[PDB]
RNA sequence: CAGAACACCUAAUUUCGAAUCCAGCAUGAGAAGC
RNA sequence: GUUAAAACUCUUCUCAUGCUGGAUUCGAAAUUAGGUGC
């Protein structure tokens, strides 16, 4: 057998905001910032990659028109019989592609900055609301891999198509405000499952 | 069981590890300083590693002497939870940031800023008179008049009721309540800290000297500490009218003084009513950046410079004191001046040309007779009083007087009854059956928590006994339900609002009063409340009446008990 | 539990070479005193 | 720990100015009292009082008696005031009247299996603090604990589930099942016994659910053979062998048909069928 | 004498003997035999005394048919039937509150906490299936514990 | 026989780590607060199963190499008793020589387990359909285990180390596909005497 | 050797569970089964009484207890179950102490 | 009796936090001494 | 004062082995560092 390594590299091109999900990390940062960035306990920034890739592939493949279910409606059960269900999982089989998180190569101090945002009154043209958030600066580099357990033929091109959708549309939050525009560099390799067996 | 980890002079480690049967309780994880010496930190780490994994770190107040080793106890991952009062929590936010700032200026590090925020993630907060049930121990706080947020810790274990006093405040304290609040119940062990000074309100003398000097043509520089003491001397300038102006040239000292005025509900009752009226009036003029600091130092029209570097060692009191040392002016030493500090050399002439007067009224800790009075207020005589910190000398003379009162002393260098808080059943036991291989009996009665004994007594006992026998607003329960439903439908009261108000109510009543006052505070520079704006076509008079309705509705819900508040708020927010 | 048992039961109603070999197997305990007793009990029962 | 009756003291198990050392015991004169020392206590049995007695040198516990001023004079002039005094050997109202005065000198009194509260509210009615509560007293073999109706609810629901899942509708009580000859039953159950679909546990469970009537056996074989809508998994043990996927299904169908056809055979007949496979029952 | 206070429906037939699995309370009152209802009412009556001193109807066959249909579209899963057994067993006000909780359309999201139907149905009819599920599971609370268990162990055995 | 292998395994956490709570009562107690509780002890410590992950790792890699290893992951599949993983982790006849413990954490929940929020973005309107809160283990959390092989041959070291490297690749437990469970291992191996404790 | 009698009952230390069998290729739960376990931190007592004692019964019994700590006690010992810690209070006794 | 370093105004708020599958198999029921 | 009375059905042997709470689901949805002064 074989398994496919997809070493994925993200360079941030416009300030990246993904949100902190840990409750203890978030209600203890609320005295400082109203929008914390998702961080590790090693203080490196974490981005959820899988759902972005799977959302990308549902949107593009549904536009091309094949039988691909949606895993985005309210309690949407996967079918099991599609390319997205084979790659990323269903209620029967698991996902053949294990998509690791996007951890930054630098810690928070180099790449996270604490910015001030505002809501301007449209009539008086004055500052109406003010809130502080955290953003990942541009040029920060995030590394992931994607491992495909049972590799089929179309799978690299499919993942790279989703990685072109994420380059154009974005990853993370505040996506329509310009936050989260990224560039991907991908190095791929096919490896045998018996590699650690000396 | 209690261990005094370095409880002699709090240099290089100090902690009180209550070893109860379920928890490794820690009290006052703190450090003092010797103002200059490197291997110190290694003896600190050795003590810290020796502490072991402490289940709860409890901070009586917020000084580094009480809270200085806390983020180091998070770096070694020995602490589980960090409980204190909220004013203590924000004070150690500023104090841990300043501690690390000095380590960086000292060219250092004992802990890091990640250890500070990791301390403030696990940091639970409760205010006075809030008994919380943790690991066989019921823990309550009681005010001890020291500084803002300072309490004494009351731990009722089944092996005894302990009262870690912390620092007891003096009678010269104006910002806080003078009578130090206490357990209503028993105290089997009282862990008392002795004095440092001697037994006399000079007070007015400050306003005397600062009068004569300012009319003489000279500004008055008052070195002070940044925790309480600057606010004490600013409050004595706020009370009596001093015609020349005052100026705080202290950034940390100013933001602590702000931190006094959002937390005015934790101060003296006579000042809790301070209405959109500031407590320090608007008499204080705060220096913000270094350029107003430089311009004010260069400016020579007489005015109080009332700032906080401490003891003339580093800060903006320095930049003032250089030209003042070159000057009609005076230095007013309203704090103790420690060994190896430059201001001690200024206070011992080794020569500041401008006049040297120290003042002994502005003291943070109490007196010997006040520690006696602290002892005699107690409902019962304690079994044993463990004097722990102080100078060795006055620990001996206080020890002699408290032996004269015929209660027992354990000094730390010179350091065995069992007190089972017994539970006993006073009901018939013979009439029992079996259902699921359990010898059970339904019984209805009354648990009576009597000091030193929890008893379970029948209806007959209650018959015998009964036969023998803030300023919150008020509104009816149905009015509360109607107003919360109406403000919820128009989206002023939200589920995040009700959740946060529930968190501050489980925190304690005064924290919730502070929360609702902070939300309803209209900012005068803008005109904005932190209330959620309503949905509809309400004009500005109606939006103001609805904001006041929300203010007077989340107040007068605070006055109810916990169960009533939860039963009201669980309908509007099903999650807490 | 009684009735369950009693309904269950109710349904549950419906020549020198041998001397040398036995002398060998008595010492290595393959055939034993319980085995001799039950084998002789089967022989006394019949064939 | 003193147990009142005289005065028993359990440390040595003694029961109430030179020093006899048994538990340092020393008799001071009453004008007689005994001062006993142990690692957990410094108890004092005073006896009665007469005016200038001989109080010991710290009397942790002071067990005295009176029936009034002299009791309190003796309550003072004793260095390191006791933790708890005990008021014995007198009338109850006079003991309470003295006891109010020992409370006024801030000294605690007590007038004459471990039990655990698993409770959780409070009331400040009358002189004593309380919380009204109706509950249950369990008497476990080393504890006696107190519970409320939520715990009785949980064990009542456990008893209801354990007693509902214990008696079926028509078991051991008194049609349209498949039919197949005895020889094919032999060949099928031999074949399904070598490979492990019909194993000795399954033959035994068929034997109990056949002894409990035909309908119990039909219910058991259906719920063994019932393929799940979701997983598509039947409760048979998988056959050991190559069998790819469809003769898996035909083989489980063979097990279904063979057991269901064996159901209408006589009880002694299915017994002579099964003991060749499972010798026990 | 002795009085049983229980209706003797749900009586199985063990061999030639009719039989009921049951839990109760011997009361030396008329030596009454009282159910759990008795205990809950008398517990709450003593709670009120202590503290003082200081549904639509549906037919049974329609309940089986509707619970059958809602089981096939997986609105009523066995997780739902198991938790409904827990909340009915705890009491009836708890079952009312639980069923109102899962049926409450949240005003901010518009979402019911049921499981969505399997298959193509119009949004009006999917909502009507939800309202049907509210009606049957609420109507189930009007029955006793025995018929509720016997109804829902055909769909979740272990409930 | 006379010797026995002790493999002290120290695991550090890199990505968030989830392993679901298996005890019914502990899980239902936590489902009033969090929808995915971390598998935790009663001494407040994080418990992760470790034998099955090692067996699954060695099964997949030995099957890919070409060795005659049975698949015990299939539903009610009987281990034959002649595979290498049957000698290590166990068969039906004989138990496993390797007795793997759970990965007991070196800290205690309140320092390593955090309550997190995950969603379900609706793919066309980019809003949140579902929102669920699950507990996870922080990164840099340290877990300890010991693998005690009773009768060591020479391969039982390297096979365990190879399986550990596979657990660095795929993750130890829980949501391995979303990126959870990525861990690293350090190995301290020693061959002790069986008669060590006899004085 | 007495049985290891716990001091708690079932609702305090016995918890039900959910143990699984995962398919190696599909990474899905092929099998599910429930199994009770006794919790961590649960403590048990047993009294071992040795008549006619030699010198080395103490050392052998403690050595056996460290071996039980290393291996585990009970079942599922390969999955990590049953790893415990022992504390021993030894006492010499004259046999006639009931008289 | 301990930390201490050109200008303002702001730095809040609101939703959700659920839903589902599975919980099965298999082996062993004997010895021996007195 | 019973064909009495006397004699423990005792010893040896761990419900152990095999099976990972796994799978599905992006903290994102809204908000211009704006207002002041050559
Ligand atoms: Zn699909
Ligand atoms: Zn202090
Ligand atoms: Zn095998």
């Amino acid at each position: 057998k074989t398994m496919k390594k997809i070493y994925v590299t993200m360079k941030t091109l416009s300030p990246l905001y993904t949100g902190e999900v840990r409750r203890e990390d978030k209600e203890a940062a609320q005295k400082r910032v109203n929008f914390p960035v998702r961080k590790t306990a090693t203080n490196k920034v974490l981005i959820p990659f899988k759902g972005a890739l799977r959302s990308a592939l549902e949107i593009m493949l549904k536009a091309k028109g094949e039988n691909v279910c949606d895993t985005g409606e309210s309690r949407a059960r996967p079918c099991g019989r599609c390319v997205t269900c084979s790659l990323f999982g269903s209620m029967g089989r698991a996902g053949r592609a294990s998509v690791d998180f996007l951890i930054s190569n630098d810690t928070k101090e180099q790449i996270v900055r604490e910015s001030t945002h505002l809501r301007i009154e449209r009539q008086t043209k004055s500052a109406s609301d003010t809130f502080k958030g955290e953003e990942v600066i541009e040029g920060a580099t995030f590394t992931a891999t994607i491992t495909i357990s049972n590799p089929q033929e179309k799978d690299l091109s499919l993942i790279q198509s989703a990685l072109k959708f994420i380059e154009e549309n974005g990853i993370g939050g505040w996506l329509n405000k310009g936050y989260g525009r990224v560039s991907f560099e991908v190095k791929s390799e096919d490896v045998a499952t018996d590699r650690f067996l000396k | 069981m209690i261990k005094f980890i370095g409880g002699a002079s709090k240099v290089t480690g100090s902690a009180f590890l209550l070893e109860t049967g379920n928890a490794k309780i820690l009290i006052d994880c703190g450090i003092e300083q010797e103002k200059g010496i490197k291997d110190n930190n290694e003896i600190i780490e050795k003590k810290i590693n020796e502490i072991g994994k402490a289940d709860i770190c409890i901070l009586t107040h917020a000084h580094l002497a009480a809270s200085g080793l806390v983020p180091l106890l998070v770096k070694k991952r020995k602490v589980n939870k960090i409980i204190s009062t909220p004013a203590t929590k924000e004070l150690c936010r500023l104090l841990f940031n300043d501690f690390q700032r000095i380590q960086e200026e000292n060219n250092d590090p004992l802990y890091s800023y990640d250890d500070i925020e990791s301390s403030f993630e696990i940091w639970d907060e409760i205010d006075d008179r809030n008994t919380i049930e943790l690991f066989d121990t019921k823990i309550t706080f009681y005010n001890n008049s020291h500084i803002i947020g300072s309490v004494s810790v009351f731990i009722e274990t089944h092996n005894g009721n302990y009262l870690f006093s912390g620092d007891i405040g003096s009678k010269l304290q104006q910002l806080m309540d003078y009578p130090p609040d206490m357990p209503d119940g028993n105290v089997d062990y009282l862990i008392l800290e002795s004095t440092y000074g001697n037994k006399s309100s000079d007070r007015d003398r400050l306003l005397e000297i600062a009068k004569t000097t300012c009319e003489n043509g000279g500004k008055v520089l008052i070195p002070s500490f940044a925790i309480g003491r600057l606010q004490e001397v600013l409050y004595t300038f706020s009370n009596y009218n001093f015609n020349f102006p005052v100026y705080i040239d202290s950034p940390m000292g100013s933001k602590v003084t702000n931190l006094i005025k959002e937390y005015n509900i934790y101060l003296k009752k006579k000042l809790r009513r301070l209405i959109t009226d500031d407590l320090f009036n608007n008499k204080y003029i705060a220096i913000n950046t270094s350029n107003q600091s430089k311009e004010l130092s260069n400016s020579k029209e007489p005015a109080v410079i009332i700032s906080a570097s401490g003891m003339l060692e580093g800060g903006r009191i320095l930049n003032h004191l250089e030209q003042i040392k070159n000057d009609n002016s005076t230095l007013i030493f309203v704090g103790y001046q420690a060994q190896n500090t430059r201001g001690r050399k200024i206070l011992d002439g080794e020569k500041v040309r401008c006049r040297i007067e120290k003042l002994n009224s502005f003291s943070a800790h109490a007196d010997q007779d006040e520690l006696i009075d602290y002892i005699e207020r107690l409902k019962y005589t304690p079994y044993k009083v463990f004097l722990v910190h102080g100078e060795k000398e006055q620990r001996e003379i206080l020890a002699k007087r408290i032996i004269s009162k015929k209660i027992r002393v354990e000094l730390p260098e010179n350091y065995e009854i069992l007190i089972e808080k017994k539970v006993v059943l006073n009901i018939n036991t013979d009439n029992m059956c079996n259902f699921a291989s359990y010898r059970l009996m339904p019984f209805s009665g009354f648990i009576v928590e009597k000091d030193d004994r929890i008893e379970i007594n029948d209806k007959n006992w209650f018959d015998m006994i009964w036969n023998e026998e803030m300023a919150l607003p008020d509104m009816s329960h149905d009015k509360i339900i109607e107003n919360i439903e109406y403000l919820f439908n128009i989206k002023i009261l939200s589920k995040n609002r009700i959740k946060e108000f529930w968190e501050e109510f489980c925190k304690g009543q005064k924290a919730a009063i502070k929360y609702i006052t902070q939300v309803h505070r209209k900012n005068p520079n803008t005109g904005r409340r932190n209330w959620n704006p309503p949905e509809g076509d309400f004009t500005d008079n109606e939006i103001e009446k609805l904001y006041e309705t929300a203010y007077n509705t989340l107040l007068s819900l605070i006055k109810y008990d916990k169960n009533k508040v939860y039963n009201i708020l669980i309908n509007f927010n099903p999650k807490l | 539990d009684m009735i369950w048992n009693e309904e269950y039961n109710k349904m549950r109603s419906q020549h020198d070479k041998i001397i040398e070999n036995i002398e060998y197997l008595f010492n290595i305990k393959i055939l034993s005193k319980n085995r001799i007793k039950e084998f002789w009990e089967e022989f006394c029962k019949g064939q």
